[PDB]
RNA sequence: UGGGAGAGGUA
């Protein structure tokens, strides 16, 4: 959730976590 | 005994002792001993750590590692190499590993390839034989840990909501290693839920987690009152025991009779009543339902939806809708105002989740927050928290303590948690907040275990191993399979970094106190609350550090430090043990029927508060029972009086409260606490002097901590003294003790003038003779500060207790000008100086004594290699080892040019960088060792110290030789009169020749022939310990990287005493020496007999340190035994005079234990006896069993002196007397390790530190005394603006402005002129950095 | 040279 975080690693973790795997 | 023959303490306690001292150092051997030791199923150290880990399997399972056995290598280098070279004394780590390879081809592919090579794992240090670890050199000692056991603590606060200054209940469940978890409560009665400290969630969060739903979870957490409707009326059965004290909210009824009316509150008298009729159903208004919860899910079973669910507040229209839907029985939960309250309820009401996925997004959304949340990520974070072995642990000692607190009965278990667990745990802090129970005494000694040095590096040894377990892992996951050896995957690297991280630089690592004998064995003894698990220094109050009652016999109540680490730094007492879990445990005596006997049960903190123990001090007689009825004792904390018969145990000795140190005090009883803890702690700054001088007043506990302290030479196996020198001992043991295939030759090489760490004297000296026989277990060399066996940290001092001209002021002291003559408390202090020749980029620099621009004065006093010469008496500012520096070429002049073409020296410009002694410092030159790197040639000087090492160790292996082929020889001799009677004609002829002669080949030729063999291969293992030690010993040392040579200084300064060196006896009266009056000046009786020191008699009765007093009169007793031994000596009376006034003063107190009895004892050991009693006969006094006033007054009419303890005393000077009687005797005064020589220090002008420009702080490097802000506001308030101006800025960090006041002050012109001092630009260039810009406003 | 930790101690 967007918010409850200061870590900058688990902000980009889960920034790159949205965009989907390709074939 | 033997060394006891020679001289006997007089004993002056009245309670035999029915259980001997323990060894001293038990607990960390013990604890070294089950860490490294090999065990095959109680799983203890190093064993324990192998199983925790092995094996592991793949990423996929096709392979994995399994552990077969370890062993331990011998150490390259004994204890005492270790400690010359500057490296750890440690150990080769080689386990045996099984690699097998699953073949996944194969549905259970077990056997493709077996691999079982050698691995080595890194390096652990070992324990030598006193406790103590060698860690690069120095001697290092690994502190015991007292933590809080792992398991469940119900504590609670006291008045922390002042709104309603209510409790607040709440568990704690620890473990060993992993998440912590906390229930609590609040000021609305919520069960809450902390993990690791974390955000307050509602206390069902983890319970649906846990897969519980509403229902299950009110059937476990309450009971059910069972209603049925009838007709359109209610009706309860009611058990009558759920009503206590409050009214009724109906006119009860039964089937005919009326019991308790409306408005009349329920009696015990109607429970009677309801109990005795026997009713079960009971009809109930409307309005007595509205109030009650349901804990029942109910649908209506007719169409199919949910009328009420669990825990809701049920209504009018509700219980209506359940009349008529057909569930006409509804089970609701009872609750009470009293005792069974609604919690569960409300916090299933507060609690927002509502089944087991949305309770572990809840718990995921705690835990790793700022992260989306799934399912399987929430559910392998909530099981691998607290239910997976591999991240979690109680290690059976919180499981014990857990079923322990738990009122549980099975001890062993699971090591990770579970769901009944929790739910217990829940229900014991529910049952705290109802009434029944009680909270935990968390300051317990039951709550307190002992981690001890084998525990931690056993935890540091599995953070290694999990560390090195992972990389492994992953590289047999992904690497080849055939080729792959464990040798090249295994990474010595994680494992030997951690545990010398932990041995070298630990918090509970400590650099061992090496004062005297007792500092050792008390640091050795020691018990630290601080430390890695344990509490911090700053943020302890005041309930951590007081004598809780269950340290009596545990922890010393008066031996610790005074200053910030008062009660959190312990001593272990004298019996004290610890369990199997940790805890710790102290001895008692077993009375059975009023018969005190002699079985002793080792009781720990728990067990002790259950029975009634009586108090040491309970008289006994007849090996019978006690002798009064009225007996005191204590049980459960308190200690009151109790009957005869009552009583359960007994202590074992009266000094098993206090600990070493605090058991060394004679007269401990009759000291105020305050200066016994004073005494015993400063009995471990007592430097050792020039001669040891035994105590005449002791305990008997100095012959304890003498052996036990290692530090003397105690005999291995019995026998007679071959030869004794001032460093060797030569035992010949007899032959009882002698093994039948050796010579029975111990050696004994002593220890001479090592340092130790305190910059002190440890040298060994021998105190048997030629010839003496000795037995197993005696001494036969002092250390540092004992004398024959026994410890002596001072001198006794013939001690005046008066003022004297005002020079024993306010806790000083006088000294006589007799005591510098005789030089008595004048110590040896050697100090260490080094040299390292490095490898400079501009060119390797060199030891040579070729030094430039140097006067030929300095240079006399080194050799011609550079080296000053051993023996040589050198002073501050002189050289002792000439190493010069490549300067720099980095010009190119005319005359250089011709330097470098006339001589060669292509670095002419050296800068002489010699190692010089420090200001100050005085003293000879005692060792020199020379340390080289491989490759380089060493020098002469090198040459010389290795030549002299090698003919040294050549003739103790020359000597090693000699006496085992004498031993083989004499093998030879005894199988040769074994076979034939041939003794005439084997001694006529020489004993190395014992092979030629030969007879008929039989049995007996075999085995001449083969031990002809074995000499042979004898001498060939000889020669090869011989060459092993020349190459030892010519091999380059493993120095750091960067250095070429090592050059190591000892230097060895007598230190004599002088006025302001502090100075103290036992009882904690310590002094500073004011003045060394002549022995014309002190105070003398009639005999002219000048006395040694003059006390203060106004230091005693504001601290209450009595024992000081009956110290000083015991010792005037027994130095006038003494006086009238040495006189009968002088005059050479008889043997028969000397048994019968040594017996008269030996069987002498009222009902003493000792009984020595001179009949046995011969004449020539009568002399003996007399010689060493010539001086003072020693008396021992045990702590609370003292010698009482009568028995010192008897010893004093004994020896002609006068009964009040008091004689008249002369005035020095002028010759008159004293008005009054002075009190005179002997205390035993030490001398701290406090000195003048080391405190003493001025500077005028020196460095000053890089950024701030101030000078510099210490004595070391020559720093200014720093003028604090309190001196800043003492002068602000004097008014003195010029003296404050000058401290602030022209002696500070104004650099102008001192230079100018240098050389103003030379130029005769006392003025300055001050400017801003550095640290202010310092602080306007920091302001600035911050992106602030602040300027000074001109005007 | 000279900085920072950690440990112990003195008043």
């Amino acid at each position: 959730e967007i918010g409850r975080t200061t870590d900058p690693v688990r902000m980009y973790m889960r920034e790159m976590g949205t965009v989907e795997l390709l074939t | 005994s033997y060394t006891e023959k020679k001289r006997i303490r007089k004993d002056f306690g009245k309670r035999p002792q029915v259980l001997d001292v323990p060894y001293l150092l038990s607990i960390q051997l013990d604890s070294f001993q089950k860490f490294i030791e090999q065990d095959p199923e109680g799983q203890y150290g190093l064993e324990a750590a192998f199983r925790s880990v092995f094996p592991i399997q793949s990423y996929s399972g096709n392979s994995e590692l399994q552990y077969v056995s370890y062993r331990l290598g011998e150490p390259v280098f004994d204890v005492q190499e270790c400690q010359i070279r500057g490296v750890t004394y440690s150990a080769p780590l080689r386990v045996k590993l099984r690699l097998v390879i699953y073949e996944r081809e194969a549905p259970e592919g077990t056997v493709k390839d077996i691999k079982e090579q050698e691995v080595y794992m890194g390096e652990i240090p070992l324990m030598t034989d006193n406790g103590t670890f060698v860690i690069n050199g120095t001697e290092r000692v690994i502190v015991s840990q007292l933590h809080r056991s792992p398991g469940v603590f119900f504590d609670s606060d006291k008045g922390k909501t002042h709104s309603s200054g209510k409790v607040l209940y709440n568990a704690r469940i620890i473990p060993y290693r992993g998440s912590w978890l906390d229930f609590e409560f609040d000021p609305k009665d919520n069960l809450f839920v902390r993990i690791d400290r974390r955000r307050k969630l509602p206390a069902t969060i983890i319970l649906r987690a846990l897969n519980y739903t509403t229902e299950q979870i009110l059937d476990l957490f309450f009971e059910k009152v069972i209603f049925e409707i009838r007709d359109n009326k209610l009706q309860m059965e009611l058990v009558p025991e759920r009503l206590r004290g409050e009214t009724a909210s109906f006119d009860i009824e039964a089937n005919g009779k009326v019991y308790v009316e409306k408005g009349r509150r329920i009696t015990a008298r109607h429970i009677r009543q309801l109990e005795k009729d026997d009713v079960k159903l009971i009809e109930v208004p409307v309005e007595y339902i509205a109030g009650k919860v349901v804990a029942k899910d109910y649908i209506d079973e007719s169409t199919g939806e949910l009328i009420c669910a669990a825990n809701m507040e049920l209504s009018l229209d509700l219980l209506a809708k359940l009349s008529q839907s057909g569930h006409k029985r509804i089970e609701t939960l009872f609750t009470n105002d009293l005792d069974h309250g609604p919690y569960i309820s409300e916090t299933l009401r507060v609690d927002p989740t509502n089944d087991r996925l949305s309770a572990l997004v809840e718990i995921y959304r705690m835990m790793r927050p700022g992260e989306p949340p799934t399912r399987e990520a929430a559910e392998s974070l909530f099981e691998n928290l607290f239910f997976s072995e591999d991240r979690y642990d109680l290690s059976a000692v919180g499981r014990m303590k857990f079923n322990r607190s738990l009122l549980r009965e099975e001890i062993e278990g699971s090591g990770i948690l579970s769901k009944d667990d929790i739910i217990d745990v829940m229900k014991k802090l529910i049952d705290i907040r109802n009434g029944k129970g009680e909270v935990d005494d968390i300051d317990h000694l039951g709550n307190r275990r002992i981690r001890s040095v084998g525990e931690m590096a056993e935890n540091q040894f599995r953070v290694g191993l999990v560390r090195v377990e992972r990389a492994v892992k992953e590289r047999l996951s992904l690497g080849d399979l055939d080729t792959l050896m464990p040798q090249d995957m295994i990474n010595a690297k994680p494992i030997s970094a951690a545990v010398k991280e932990f041995f070298g630089s630990s918090q509970l690592s400590q650099f061992m106190d090496q004062n005297n004998p007792l500092s050792e064995i008390t640091h050795k003894r020691r018990i630290s609350a601080l430390g890695p698990g344990g509490l911090t220094r700053e943020r302890a109050g005041f309930e951590v550090r007081d004598v809780h009652p269950t340290h009596y016999g545990r922890v010393c109540p008066i031996e610790t430090p005074e200053g910030p680490n008062i009660g959190l730094i312990n001593s272990l007492s004298v019996y004290a043990q610890t369990n199997e879990y940790g805890f710790l445990e102290t001895p008692y005596r077993k009375v059975t029927d009023g018969v005190v006997t002699d079985e002793i049960h080792y009781l720990s903190a728990i067990e002790e508060g259950n029975y009634v123990i009586a108090q040491a001090n309970s008289n006994l007689d007849e090996e019978g029972h006690f002798v009064e009825d009225l007996v005191t004792c204590r049980s459960k904390g308190e200690s009151s009086l109790f009957s005869r018969d009552q009583v359960d145990y007994m202590d074992v000795s009266t000094q098993q409260v206090v600990s070493v140190g605090a058991s060394l005090i004679p007269f401990l009883e009759h000291d105020d606490a305050n200066r016994a803890l004073m005494g015993a702690n400063m009995q471990r700054q007592a430097v050792p002097t020039l001669r040891a001088d035994k105590p005449l007043v002791g305990t008997g506990m100095e012959r304890a901590v003498a052996v036990d302290s290692g530090v003397t030479a105690v005999a291995k196996r019995g026998g007679v003294v071959q030869y004794v020198d001032a460093s060797r001992i030569v035992i010949k043991v007899n032959e009882d003790e002698m093994y039948p295939g050796e010579a029975g030759i111990d050696i004994y090489n002593l220890t001479k003038y090592t340092r130790s760490n305190q910059n002190t004297c440890i040298n060994q000296m021998p105190c048997v003779s030629l010839g003496e026989p000795v037995e197993r277990g005696d001494v036969l060399a002092d250390g540092p500060s004992t004398d024959l066996g026994e410890l002596a940290l001072g001198q006794n001092m013939r001690v005046a207790f008066m003022p004297w001209n005002g020079y024993n002021f306010e806790d000083s002291i006088l000294v006589s000008e007799r005591v510098v003559q005789e030089d008595r408390f004048t110590t040896i202090h050697i100090q260490e100086l080094a040299c390292v020749s490095r490898d400079t980029k501009l060119g390797p620099e060199e030891i040579t004594a070729d030094i430039p621009n140097v006067g030929e004065a300095a240079l006399s006093k080194l050799d011609e290699s550079g080296i000053v010469y051993i023996g040589a008496e050198v002073t501050g500012g002189d050289i002792l080892v000439g190493k010069v520096t490549p300067k720099g070429e980095t010009q190119l002049t005319p005359e250089e040019k011709l330097l470098r073409a006339i001589f060669g020296e292509k670095a002419s410009d050296v800068k002489d960088s010699s190692l010089r002694v420090p200001n100050g410092v005085s003293g000879t030159v005692i060792d020199v060792q020379v340390f080289t790197r491989d490759g380089v040639e060493k020098d002469k000087r090198a040459l010389e110290i290795e030549e002299m090492q090698l003919k040294q160790a050549k003739k103790d292996l020359s000597e090693e030789l000699q006496i085992l082929e004498a031993g083989l020889f004499s093998r030879i001799r005894a199988v040769l009169v074994a076979g034939g009677v041939e003794a005439e004609k084997l001694d006529k002829l020489p004993r190395d020749r014992w092979l030629e002669l030969g007879l008929t080949d039989e049995e007996k030729q075999n085995q001449l022939e083969q031990l002809a063999e074995q000499y042979d291969e004898l001498k060939h293992e000889f020669e090869k310990k011989l060459e092993a030690k020349r190459r030892k010993i010519t091999q380059g040392d493993d120095l750091a990287p960067g250095v070429l040579k090592i050059v190591k200084v000892y230097l060895a300064v007598k230190r004599r005493i002088q006025p302001g060196d502090k100075m103290a006896g036992r009882h904690g009266n310590k002094g500073v020496i004011s003045k060394i009056n002549p022995i014309e000046d002190m105070p003398y009786d009639e005999n002219g007999t000048p006395v040694d020191i003059v006390l203060n008699p106004l230091g005693v009765p504001s601290r209450m340190n009595i024992g000081q007093i009956l110290e000083t009169h015991l010792g005037m007793a027994a130095k006038g035994i003494g006086d009238k031994i040495n006189a009968m000596l002088k005059q050479q009376q008889e043997v028969a005079k000397l048994r019968e006034f040594i017996q008269r003063a030996y069987d002498l107190g009222a009902d003493v234990r000792q009984k020595v009895d001179l009949s046995t004892f011969s004449d020539e050991e009568v002399m003996r006896l007399a010689e060493n009693l010539r001086k003072g006969m020693p008396i021992a006094t045990p702590v609370f069993d003292g010698a009482k006033e009568a028995e010192i007054k008897e010893l004093l009419k004994l020896g002609d002196l006068p009964t009040s303890g008091q004689i008249r005393l002369y005035d020095g000077r002028t010759g008159e007397q004293f008005e009054r009687p002075v009190t005179v005797g002997y205390m035993y005064m030490l001398k701290l390790n406090h000195l003048v020589d080391d405190k003493m220090h001025a500077r005028s002008t020196g460095s000053y530190s890089l950024v701030t420009q101030q000078p510099l702080g210490g004595k070391a490097q020559f720093g200014g005394q720093r003028f604090g802000e309190m001196e800043v506001w003492a002068l602000e308030a004097y008014g003195a603006a010029y003296t404050l101006q000058e401290m602030l800025t022209v002696k500070s960090d104004d650099v102008n402005g001192r230079t100018k006041m240098y050389k103003n002050i030379v130029d005769g012109n006392h003025q300055m002129e001050p400017g801003m001092p550095e640290s202010f630009n310092v602080l306007l260039k920091e302001i600035r950095s911050l992106g602030i810009n602040i300027e000074l406003e001109d005007e």
